[PDB]
């Protein structure tokens, strides 16, 4: 694949992973997040801790990485190790045992005009406040915080990712015949939330 | 894979050959001889679909 | 900006003198300020810069120092050659520069050789005063009794090579037939070796 | 400039730390050892696995990494990271889970006249068998060894550490105002050997 | 060794494009940054902007609308195009090469500089009088000529800069009969 | 970020993370450190043992890290990989059974004024004594002892930021309530070394 | 009395607050006398301070009598 | 110590850990393994599982790793990191739920002869049909397959 290869070549001719694709010395990247749930793990009551298995779907454009398809071969998309281009560090803020990263970083995929989309798995332990008094009736009200651990608001802005319509389908997102389904726990309420703030950084839950 | 696709790569069972006629592998693979039975569970099954 | 102020405006100092130039920043300047010497008509050259390091063939001569806000530069011995501009400048948030300060060869004083000359008919009215030292000097004219006049304007001569005097002229908006706007008019000019005014004037007639 | 950036330049622009501080190869370093007990954090019997904090203090001699003060503007110590030197690798050989080596790659201290000097904390799980004869009224000789895991006993000699009054300490020193006993194990002896 | 030769046109329409070009010698533009500085009439020096060793450019954010800098390494030019020009550009304008160290950069060498001047007026010769008297001298004045240099000569001498007076340069010497001549000759003489 | 690119480029293109990053190697390096309390996970009293999610904000001036923010588009600030820039070792000196130092290196917020801002997350299992004569009633004063362990006071100087842990963030624990806290700074001296 | 103290950095000579006369010098060791030495505490008391069972008091009244070790009185 | 860094440059300059250490590919490495047991650290009944600690020697010449002693001093023995040269890639076959191959990748002892000694500590979780008929006066017929 000559033309792939010389495409890539190409775009990390001086490409700088560690800087972010601000264009003018004051934009910002717009960063949509969005979460695939694949499998409640557990929820333990001991250590207010929920453990999850998902998917993060995050995008954004880096100008950097944009081509002309007709230049290169019709190359439409490139598909990149993700420690090779700028990734925004998004993390789980209320992790509790201390791992903030996603549990693999996979390639993502780049397309033409510069917009990167990245879906990297995690296994996450989210403490959470279990609401003790109705157990083992109760039901559970559990938040994974996802924000930039380093950049702010003025950096890097977040947004929860759009549904396939383009609607502000702001719910983490099932494969209803692919999530393995929990057998203890049923899920009545999904829905995500922007955080404005009150070093200010927003944060999506 | 999560790193290719469908469209990158292409997935498929392994194929064996027996009296010059190929077959697809569609188990998992068990050694009868050094695969040491569990002490709780016997396999009753063990197909592969792709 | 870091707004740059530099002084004296102009010092006078004979060769073999010790002298000082000092620059002020209107903010900290954490010693990343530099020095350079320009000629008149010429490149300038960079003297100084982190406000010690010596420039590579520059003489031991010049020499640097200040902290913060405040900074100078000294000159062991003044060389005839030496005689320049010196702007002072810092480059740590954005590039400011000073006014710059002249440098200028001492002398004895010298009485202005001031002269009036009425418009003649060709034409405008001049005045101008010769030879006087030191620069700094004071000006003023009057016609039909009232002074200045409409277009008033000034020239001063460089530094004369030899001499080290200086020279000046005047002018106004009156032509030769604008010089029926008065009957008569005069002026004078000032400086450190005539206290009283030095003078001259034209009557009805030249 | 920093004296710091001259004096890093001049000690390891050329230098290799894969090989002993020997000028001839049948030269044993001498290595002065010292361990620091910090605290005790459990002996488990079920296990027979003891679980305690120390501090490895090590010192030799590198003749490569000599210089003088009085040519680098009195300079007297120089903190480098502990892989641009070479190091005896001294583990603990009879742990239990494996990490034979130290929790923390501290800094070395490279003082004047080439003293290296070396003190990197550690949590260590060293196997204790357990006298089970007298339990609960038991007590149990538990042991740490320190060797390295490198070189022979021509290559790299263990000597211990020696008090600012001159005394050898062959003993886990133990910072009696500061350290607590555990709620489960008192100390009687540490001697080393 | 190191030195470096601004030039360009002089005289520049308003509105026009400014065309300025350095040259260097005795170093490489792939190694050292290349930056423009410009002192306008009656003003202290500001910075415009820098040609990097890499190729990249930056300006006065003042002025980043207006100017473009570009180089050519094979010819040891650098280039500084400037447009929507007016009187307040009028000035001195220098060439530098820098000095480094880590990110910071200060100016270290500077070219000759170019007078720049902008202005509608045509040329034109001066017209003169002489100056009639109110030791024994004479003078001659002059007026509505553009541009400079002009050259006066008599038959001590003295001469003053030249002054506008409406956007117009005027002139007057003292040192019997002055002679003149200018670029784009005359006679003038004292009498009773 | 053509612009942000060339300047860390030329930042860090003969940066030494070995030497601090003093003008005069007999300067002291300044850090103030502030640590902030984000989830009390647990309290063993059997091993005595009390598990802290925490954040400690480290500042400090790096003289080489300067830049002109007029040369880089008015660039005024950027994140860098912190295991570039030299760093003080902090470490928990009464550490049980975890990590002593930082294991987790955010990013860096660098200022053209040299300002390095460092806020690594960590777990501190730190070890203190445990009094169980009141349980369950009891109440129980643990502690966090935080310094360079290789550089000395004459070399780096550490200063609390305020004379409290930052509370603000912290998550409320279902087992127990913080009455007080603060932070001190302690100077000791040896008998070999006065300076 | 003046007594040397290791309240202030470094170490100084400062007059006793009024009620206190009597220099002391305290030291101990602890995890870094491998090469530092003991640890050092000067000041000025009131009576001789308290002594824990590891801890060395010692107890003057005379001037200057509470220098640094590795300091002449 | 001269001598060790000119030695240690000249051996590794052109070296290769990705073809086997022969002269001729046609020749097979002859690699000695030597299996020492420190210490049993547990038998898991339930599971079937063994752990133990033990230290897996291995011994072979790299034919490329030849020096004479009198170009370099006298030096007759190195210690370099294992991670530079050839490795054979023992692996425990019957492994539970241990590491396959070994992860503590200590220095190897390289002899002028070309000898190479490398002796990795590891803990081994070998699978082992546990026999309970007798429990608990049973013998366990536990082994390791690499
Ligand atoms: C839970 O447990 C923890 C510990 O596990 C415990 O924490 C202790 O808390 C108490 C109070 O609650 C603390 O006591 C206070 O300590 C203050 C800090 O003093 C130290 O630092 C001083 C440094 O500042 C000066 O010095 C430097 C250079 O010296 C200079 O640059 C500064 O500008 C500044 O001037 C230093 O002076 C002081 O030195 C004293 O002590 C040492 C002994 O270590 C001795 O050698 C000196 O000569 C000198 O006496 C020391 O290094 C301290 O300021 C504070 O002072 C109060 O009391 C004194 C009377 O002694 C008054 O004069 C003063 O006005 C104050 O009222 C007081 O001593 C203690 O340090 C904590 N210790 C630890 C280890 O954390 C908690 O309390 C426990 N919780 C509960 C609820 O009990
Ligand atoms: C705690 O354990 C250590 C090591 O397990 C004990 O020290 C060891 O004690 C044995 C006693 O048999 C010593 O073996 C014998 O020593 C003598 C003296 O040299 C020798 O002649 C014999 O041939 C044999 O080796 C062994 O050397 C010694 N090891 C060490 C390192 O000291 C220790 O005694 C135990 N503590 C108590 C209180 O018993
Ligand atoms: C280590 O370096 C020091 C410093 O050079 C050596 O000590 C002496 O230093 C003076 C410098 O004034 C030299 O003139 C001497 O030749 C040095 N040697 C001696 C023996 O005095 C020191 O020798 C070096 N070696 C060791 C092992 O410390």
């Amino acid at each position: 694949s000559e033309a792939e290869g010389r495409l890539r070549e190409k775009l990390f001719s001086g490409y700088d992973s560690s800087v972010r694709p601000a264009r003018e010395v004051g934009d910002r990247v717009r960063v949509s997040v969005g979460l695939i749930l694949a499998q409640l793990i557990s929820l333990n009551e001991k250590d207010e801790e929920m453990s999850t298995k998902v998917y993060l779907d995050l995008e954004w454009t880096d100008y950097r990485l944009s081509w002309d398809p007709a230049e290169h071969d019709g190359i439409d998309s490139l598909r990149i190790t993700a420690e090779s281009v700028w990734l925004p560090d998004v993390v789980l803020l209320n992790n509790n045992d201390g791992n903030f990263d996603v549990a693999l970083d996979i390639s993502v995929v780049v397309s033409s005009d510069g917009s990167v989309r990245w879906q990297p798995p995690g296994i996450y332990r989210s403490s959470c406040s279990i609401q003790v008094t109705y157990f083992p009736f109760d039901w559970q009200n559990c938040t994974m915080v996802f924000s930039s651990y380093s950049y702010d608001s003025s950096e890097v802005s977040l947004q929860t990712g759009l549904g396939p319509d383009g609607q502000g389908h702001q719910e983490i997102h099932i494969h209803e015949g692919t999530f393995i389904e929990n057998g203890q726990w049923e899920i009545i309420h999904k829905p995500s939330r922007l955080i404005q703030p009150p070093g200010q950084r927003q944060e999506v839950i | 894979s999560l790193k290719y696709t469908a469209k990158e790569i292409t997935l498929s069972l392994k194929q064996d050959a027996k009296e010059n006629r190929t077959y697809p592998v569609e188990w998992i693979i068990i050694d009868p001889e050094g695969f040491t039975e569990n002490g709780e569970w016997e396999i009753v099954h063990r197909p592969a679909r792709v | 900006d870091i707004v740059i102020t530099q002084s004296p405006s102009l010092l006078s100092a004979s060769v073999g003198d010790r002298v000082t130039l000092t620059c002020k920043g209107s903010q900290n300047i954490d010693n990343y300020l530099a020095w350079y010497q320009q000629k008149l008509g010429e490149a300038p050259k960079l003297l100084i810069y982190k406000t010690n390091s010596l420039q590579t063939g520059i003489p031991s001569r010049f020499s640097g120092s200040g902290s913060g806000t405040d900074y100078t530069l000294t000159i062991s011995s003044l060389h005839s050659e030496d005689l320049a501009t010196y702007y002072c400048y810092q480059y740590i948030n954005g590039y400011t520069f000073g006014t710059g300060t002249k440098l200028e060869l001492k002398r004895a004083d010298a009485a202005p050789t001031v002269s009036i000359f009425p418009p003649s008919t060709e034409q405008s009215v001049v005045c101008l005063m010769n030879n006087f030292y030191p620069r700094d000097i004071s000006v003023k004219w009057k016609i039909d009794g009232t002074e200045r006049r409409d277009g008033v304007l000034d020239s001063v001569t460089d530094q004369d090579s030899k001499d080290s005097t200086y020279s000046m002229s005047s002018t106004l908006s009156l032509t030769k037939a604008d010089y029926e706007s008065h009957n008569l008019y005069t002026c004078e000019v000032v400086h450190k070796t005539s206290s009283s005014p030095v003078v001259k004037s034209f009557n009805r007639n030249e | 400039k920093n004296e710091e950036l001259r004096l890093y330049h001049h000690l390891f622009n050329n230098y290799d730390p894969g090989s002993r501080p020997v000028r001839e190869p049948e030269d044993t370093v001498t290595i002065s050892l010292k361990v620091t007990l910090t605290n005790l954090i459990s002996l488990n019997e079920k296990e027979e696995t003891l679980t305690t904090s120390v501090w490895i203090g090590i010192d030799w001699q590198d003749y490569r990494l000599n210089y003088s003060k009085d040519d680098f503007g009195g300079i007297e110590t120089l903190r480098v990271p502990s892989e641009l030197v070479w190091l005896p690798e001294i583990v603990l050989e009879n742990n239990i889970d494996g990490q034979f080596g130290v929790a923390y790659d501290a800094n070395v201290l490279v003082y004047e006249g080439g003293s290296v000097t070396w003190l990197p904390p550690a949590i260590y799980r060293s196997v204790c068998a357990v006298e089970v004869t007298y339990f609960p009224f038991d007590w149990q000789n538990c042991s740490l060894i320190f060797r390295s895991q490198t070189y022979n006993a021509e290559e790299v000699e263990f000597t211990f550490a020696v008090d600012n009054d001159g005394k050898t300490i062959n003993k886990i020193d133990i910072d009696t105002e500061a350290y607590t006993e555990n709620g489960e194990w008192a100390i009687d002896f540490c001697p080393g050997v | 060794e190191v030195q470096l030769q601004e030039s360009g046109p002089g005289l520049v329409q308003p509105s026009e494009t400014l065309s300025l070009t350095c040259t260097v010698s005795g170093f490489s533009l792939t190694s050292y940054s290349v930056s423009w500085l410009r002192q306008p009439s009656g003003k202290g020096p500001e910075w415009m902007g820098r040609m990097w060793d890499d190729g990249g450019t930056v300006y006065n954010s003042g002025l980043k609308s207006r100017l473009s800098i570009s180089r050519d390494t094979s010819k040891n030019q650098v280039f500084l195009k400037m447009n929507s020009l007016q009187t307040d550009d009028t000035g001195t304008y220098y060439c530098t090469r820098d000095e480094r160290i880590r990110a910071i950069n200060w100016f270290a060498y500077w070219g000759q500089g170019t007078l720049v001047t902008v202005s509608s007026a045509e040329t034109t010769a001066p017209s003169v009088y002489p100056l009639a008297p109110g030791m024994v001298t004479l003078g001659c004045l002059v007026k509505g000529y553009f541009p400079e240099p002009v050259t006066v000569t008599w038959n001590g001498v003295h001469t003053f800069p030249a002054v506008l007076q409406s956007g117009l340069y005027t002139l007057t010497s003292s040192v019997v009969t002055c002679n003149v001549a200018h670029p784009g000759q005359r006679w003038t003489r004292k009498l009773c | 970020s053509e612009h942000e690119t060339r300047l860390v480029a030329k930042l860090f293109k003969d940066y030494s993370s070995v030497v601090r990053p003093v003008e005069d190697h007999r300067q002291v390096v300044e850090v103030t450190v502030g640590l902030q309390l984000i989830q009390l996970i647990n309290v063993d009293e059997v091993n005595q043992i009390v598990t802290t999610n925490v954040r400690l904000k480290q500042q400090w001036v790096d003289y080489n890290l300067k830049w002109n923010p007029d040369d880089y588009g008015g660039v005024k600030k950027i994140h860098i990989p912190s295991e570039k820039i030299w760093r003080p070792d902090l470490v928990l000196y009464n550490n049980a059974d975890g990590d002593f130092a930082i294991v987790k290196f955010t990013k860096v917020l660098l200022q053209y004024t040299g300002h390095i801002t460092w806020t690594p997350p960590a777990i501190f299992k730190s070890y203190c004594e445990i009094i169980v004569t009141h349980f369950p009633f009891d109440e129980q004063n643990c502690s966090m002892k935080l310094g360079t362990w290789t550089y000395d006071g004459s070399v780096v100087a550490i200063n609390p930021e305020s004379d409290q842990p930052d509370l603000s963030n912290f998550m409320e624990s279902g087992e127990w309530v913080i009455k007080e806290s603060r932070g001190w700074k302690h100077s000791v001296t040896y008998s070999c070394c006065p300076d | 009395i003046v007594c040397h103290t290791t309240a202030t950095s470094p170490i100084s000579a400062v007059t006793c607050p009024p009620g206190e006369n009597l220099c002391y010098r305290k030291m101990w060791c602890d995890a870094f006398c491998s090469s530092r030495g003991k640890v050092v505490e000067l000041g000025c008391a009131a009576t001789c301070p308290s002594k824990k069972p590891y801890e060395e008091v010692t107890c003057c009244s005379t001037d200057k009598c509470n220098p640094h070790p590795k300091q002449r009185p």
